[PDB]
RNA sequence: UGCCUGGCGGCCGUAGCGCGGUGGUCCCACCUGACCCCAUGCCGAACUCAGAAGUGAAACGCCGUAGCGCCGAUGGUAGUGUGGGGUCUCCCCAUGCGAGAGUAGGGAACUGCCAGGCAA
RNA sequence: GCUCAACGGAUAAAAGGUACUCCGGGGAUAACAGGCUGAUACCGCCCAAGAGUUCAUAUCGACGGCGGUGUUUGGCACCUCGAUGUCGGCUCAUCACAUCCUGGGGCUGAAGUAGGUCCCAAGGGUAUGGCUGUUCGCCAUUUAAAGUGGUACGCGAGCUG
RNA sequence: UCCUCCUAAAGAGUAACGGAGGAGCACGAAGGUUGGCUAAUCCUGGUCGGACAUCAGGAGGUUAGUGCAAUGGCAUAAGCC
RNA sequence: GGUUCUCCCCGAAAGCUAUUUAGGUAGCGCCUCGUGAAUUCAUCUCCGGGGGUAGAGCACUGUUUCGGCAAGGGGGUCACGACUUACCAACCCGAUGCAAACUGCGAAUACCGGAGAAUGUUAUCACGGGAGACACACGGCGGGUGCUAACGUCCGUCGUGAAGAGGGAAACAACCCAGACCGCCAGCUAAGGUCCCAAAGUCAUGGUUAAGUGGGAAACGAUGUGGGAAGGCCCAGACAGCCAGGAUGUUGGCUUAGAAGCAGCCAUCAUUUAAAGAAAGCGUAAUAGCUCACUGGUCGAGUCGGCCUGCGCGGAAGA
């Protein structure tokens, strides 16, 4: 589970998912996993779409992973009313924009990686689609 | 459970009060700011709470002056 | 040996361009030197199927406009950010 | 009228850093001696006095160099005022405004007043 | 000269119980039930690490995700306080199928009997008892089966307490 | 009860049992005027002396300080003597 | 709780501050009447302005991924000194993201002031008389909170209802069009519609759908179908069948028990040749063995695999 270290403060607010994203060319590796619906990502799902994904592409070979949450998510527990303060922090999330790429990849033949990416975006809740490195 | 917010104060009002060219009598608050964000220049004073006070009714004016570009309060005289 | 056919574009904006881009085309411009930058309005269908090649990024294009035949290169490029299409080309005219 | 230099300004990184070169009959700085005017929470290092032997070393001014900083198009994109629509936690259409980042490129400042030196 | 801190300070000076209670009102405001949503609950689906003698997908399926129902626990307080009687029991029932049996089939790690999973199908049937006020739950003995839910958690101008 | 930031939607203002912190003081110098000065944190050398005391030099630039929690501001210094 | 005749004109609010105050009350913001005043005010164009929000970025505060130099650290190894160093790793450097409490940047709107044409029953301000109201609700936009759940709650602006009848969405305050002085068996039109109920096109042209889609629902799956840009192999003969081979020393290494075409490291050689990969699976305790790849004859004209799209199918079970 990736979680952030001694962030500035415990909690913050829920805030909008509006506009594009950033990451879209692929920098680090040769192959990337860029995400086409709008939606975010738990850090439970990141660590659960790696494990899934680097058992396919046997330990040799290099990932980078191009998210981080930062973005703690409050939930209020069972047969709690509404008010009286805000609710304790559960689990992090990354706000993901349409073309923002996920994972990268390098090291494997392009047929490995297709049938690796396809594994790990059976676990993520957003609509994922396979790019490549172009040049420029 | 409980909380250990909720607690504020009273808006200050600050801000510009009179902009541009808008004819302010000699004593008008121009500029109720906390520190020197607008530094007081021709003819307009500064006071202790950093209100620069016009001194000469006229017009206003902005600027930015030296080697630090401080927007800058004068007055042109009409 | 790289020939790009284009036009000279007679709109230009965001209203302009997402009209245009809407019938399977996108605006460009050739720019560089001393002369004044030239609006370069082509067709997304054959450019799309051209930077597939590793040559269309490195040499010298040959985009057909007016009449005219100006030799550029590829300095920059918007890809869109979740479809496999252009948005944006700039030319260095040289 | 030109080249320099010194004092006072506008403008404030196209004006600021780095490297290399250069300037002393003028001016400026370093320097010289300090018992005295003054003064170091010790030291005349600073400040202040009386002078001019030497140097342009350090500082400062000028020139070149883009190796950085900085300025900055045109087009595109995000955003958004008004009126509609949709598979309506978001997006599109008509119209108006239009970034930021980035690219080509520009770029080693310009100038006002007075005094002194030099050539006319 | 006032932590007149309940800080625009009702007095210089003030705590509790009412199931013995009582009056004026409120669904401006909770408890039973209805209504909106579905955090939670139940059920179904997607990838496939593995267990299964080798073999992911006979069977179970981790790490995660997506949905359906409104049966549990919850959220709001929209009707109801010029009264909507409510846990369990008896009598009488009605509907859905997410089917307990009976009926028709696929696969099987199905030799046969006996099984396991899944599909279609609601026509009919679907325990007597000891304990507890009990719905539930434990136990004895049957039975082809002793089903899951909705109807104000059905039913007090039908009975009980 | 009061003060600082955000929510607060680029004039002001703006709610919630919304998210973070403080105050109910102090000072006759910590105020006024005049004069002068620029740190934090590192690197090297040097007696005890070491990661860190004091001394010399370099980079760096206000990342320091502003009596007090925060915001804005401060080199003409409001910082220090 | 009730508050009794009629007509005309204008017309709110459910907000702020205070309150032993929250359902009450006062002032102000809002309403009505009268009086007195300035091209007073509004819309629009131009000019002068202040931002710091949306967006963007990492110069500052933090968070985080990768690569290089790399102190320091680490495990182990020696004889007061230290040799090997599978490892973690501070500051800059190159690249990459995030932030309400970050801003070297930075809108559109909104607000203040000045000049000007037109329009608006002075619509603007001050004073005086009288109030009511201070329980708001929904929809769009920017949000806090809740589960980016609620016909949920709390904010800022606009509209509607309240306090607005009429047409439409079947019925349905708050959704759309549109503001009822009265009368008429007159015409035009907006939203929405034109087969019938029910007034109006069984209207013209070009496509799509086979699902009753239209007339609820996603992840995901699939030779449904239409349109477009390209590619591989091809009438020196393609694509799916039919007929022949589909093997050889490899019991190769491996801990020396066997993995041996199809167990793990593995290289992934090389001949006999028209064709065979020391195998993708089917068999095994390992082999045996069925089999297509890769090659010829037969056959004969097109076939196959990916992308963006429009309409479709399943997932889809309630009383």
């Amino acid at each position: 589970m990736l979680q952030p270290k001694r962030t500035k403060f415990r909690k913050m607010h829920k805030g909008r998912n509006r506009g594009l994203a950033q990451g879209t060319d692929v920098s680090f590796g040769s192959f990337g996993l860029k995400a086409v619906g709008r939606g975010r990502l738990t850090a439970r799902q990141i660590e659960a779409a790696r494990r899934a994904m680097t058992r396919a592409v046997k330990r040799q070979g290099k990932i980078w992973i191009r998210v981080f949450p930062d973005k703690p998510i409050t939930e209020k527990p069972l047969a709690v009313r509404m008010g009286k303060g805000k609710g304790n922090v559960e689990y992090w999330v990354a706000l993901i924009q349409p073309g923002k790429v996920l994972y990268e990849m390098d090291g494997v033949p392009e047929e490995l990686a297709r049938e690796a990416f396809k594994l790990a975006a059976a676990k993520l809740p957003i609509k994922t689609t396979f790019v490549t490195k172009t040049v420029m | 459970g409980s909380t250990r917010n909720g607690r504020d104060s009273e808006a200050k009002r600050l801000g510009v009060k009179r902009f541009g060219g808008e004819s302010v009598l000699a004593g008008s608050i121009i500029v109720r700011q906390r520190g020197t964000k607008f530094h007081a220049g021709a003819n307009v004073g500064c006071g202790r709470d950093h209100t620069l006070f016009a001194k000469a009714d006229g017009k206003v004016k902005f600027e930015v002056k030296g080697p630090k570009n401080r927007k800058f309060i004068s007055i042109e005289a009409e | 040996m790289f020939t790009i056919n284009a036009e000279v574009r007679k709109e230009q904006g965001k209203g302009a361009s997402r009209r245009l881009r809407a019938a399977n085309k996108f605006p460009a411009i050739i720019y560089g030197g001393k002369e004044a930058p030239l609006a370069i309005e082509l067709d997304h269908d054959k450019v799309m199927n051209m930077q597939a090649k590793a040559e269309f990024y490195s040499e010298v294009l040959t985009i057909v406009v007016d009449g005219k035949e100006i030799k550029v290169k590829a300095q920059d490029v918007q890809r869109h950010p979740y479809k496999p299409k252009l948005q944006h080309i700039d030319f260095v005219r040289a």
